[PDB]
């Protein structure tokens, strides 16, 4: 435990200790967002070489 | 005073878009249209502008006099672009996962806005119902004012019939509202990312988490908004194409009918 | 991470979406023109039908 001083008296202050476990959040989509849409699959391929 | 409100379809269309773009949070906007007279005072509704919310939380929707002052500009814009004597009428806003009666804080925003103008109205949007037992979904909206309450109290609700006007044909004014959603969207994520990144005092390895976290948002943004929003007017240009065929086809037919006549 | 800070995949995604946002508005003129030539038509049409 914490202890801190505040009215003479020492009060308990609260602990947390940092782990992997804190909002890591795997996500990874599956399932494709499959469009049959010509220039918004034009524009994802043209610009896809990019990076 | 206000006795009807009349909403032509064009604008209700961008209204339930915006409403179904996002399920976890709700989302608000403005309503433009003119007073008009029968016997009767109705409002017609002609076209809405898309709002980005600040504040977010649940049921604390509120409209800045800065959004107020957009939406006169707007007004006078369209007034003067279409001749119509255009003013800003009312507000709408979206209840996913919630019953689409207003609340007592919807209906206490309904009578701040009508201590500016008794003419304003309002507009509710109940999105993603769900119901596993019937295995039914369903959308609901309603129109609504407010009234002091029977004793010296304070607001209380009261309905205002609503109907919805056929515009035949998408409006010029509502497509370019319509595609100000993925724009807004993209400009939301960006004023988050600066004011992360007006914190000078950061971790290199913090701001790669933050750019990637970035890029995910904006590759869902696209793969749920801008991509089914592009392949929807590829689909409506396909159906217009048709029907402008066939209209041809039936303008040439009357008109091989009518002219030997004479 | 490039200088004077910024990062790549930052500037790469915003000129994707920009691409992406200039075929929307490109589509979205070519749909309203579309709209506005259906518009005279159906008006010919139904005068046409009155008479
Ligand atoms: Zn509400």
């Amino acid at each position: 435990a914490l202890y801190k001083p505040q009215r003479g008296l020492f009060h308990r202050v609260p602990l947390v200790v940092t782990n992997l476990g804190m909002s890591d959040q795997l996500g990874y989509k599956t399932e494709p967002a499959s469009c049959t849409s010509t220039v918004f699959s034009r524009a994802v391929r043209t610009h896809s070489s990019q990076f | 005073a206000v006795q009807a409100v009349h909403l032509e379809s064009d604008a209700f269309l961008v209204c339930l878009n915006h409403a179904l773009s996002t399920e976890k949070e709700e989302v608000m906007g403005l309503c433009i249209g003119e007073l008009n007279d029968d016997i009767i005072r109705i409002v017609h509704i002609h076209s809405v502008i898309i709002l980005r919310r600040s504040d977010k939380r649940k049921d604390r929707v509120e409209i800045s006099p800065e959004q107020l002052s957009a939406a006169s500009t707007e007004a006078e814009r369209l007034a003067e672009l279409t001749g119509r004597p255009m003013r800003v009428v009312g507000w709408y806003h979206s209840h996913p996962h919630i019953t689409v009666w207003p609340s007592h804080v919807d209906v206490r925003t309904q009578a701040m806005y009508q201590m500016m103008d008794q003419g304003f109205v309002g507009l509710i949007f109940s999105c993603f119902i769900e119901d596993k037992n019937t295995k039914t979904g369903r959308v609901l909206y309603t129109c609504f004012q407010s009234i002091q309450a029977q004793k010296s109290s304070e607001y209380e609700r009261i309905e205002i019939p609503i109907h919805i006007v056929p515009h035949i044909t998408i409006g010029k004014v509502c497509l370019e509202s319509a595609v100000e959603l993925p724009k807004i969207l993209c400009q939301e994520e960006q004023d988050a990312y600066r004011r992360i990144h007006s914190l000078t005092h950061l971790d290199s390895v913090t701001k790669i988490h933050n750019g990637s976290v970035f890029t995910k948002n904006l590759c869902s943004q696209m793969s749920a908004v801008s991509g089914p929003l592009l392949q929807w007017l590829e689909d409506r240009l396909e159906q217009n194409q048709q029907h402008l065929q066939e209209l041809q086809q039936e303008k040439e037919e009357l008109m091989e009918e009518l002219s030997s006549l004479e | 991470f490039n200088e004077d800070g910024s990062l790549k995949e930052v500037h790469k995604i915003n000129e994707m979406y920009a691409a992406v946002q200039e075929e929307l508005k490109s589509i979205c003129q070519k749909v309203e023109q579309s709209e506005r030539e259906v518009e005279k038509l159906l008006m010919d049409v139904n005068q046409l039908k009155e008479v």
